């Protein structure tokens, strides 16, 4: 739910940097 | 959750 | 795809802010 | 994409 989000969103902007490599 | 139906999240 | 996802992503900043009225 | 399957997004 939108709750658990607020925990996993904030960790989440690493999986976008590995998806990415980090290379926005 | 609030009087508002679900979201795309 | 995940491609949109990256400016989805940094934009949903707000969507989250909303949710939550920042209150996190 | 990658190799790997989809994740859970």
């Amino acid at each position: 739910p939108v709750e658990d989000l607020i925990r996993f969103y904030n960790d989440l902007q690493q999986y976008l940097n590995v998806v990415t490599r980090h290379r926005y | 959750g609030p009087s508002q139906p679900t979201y795309p999240g």
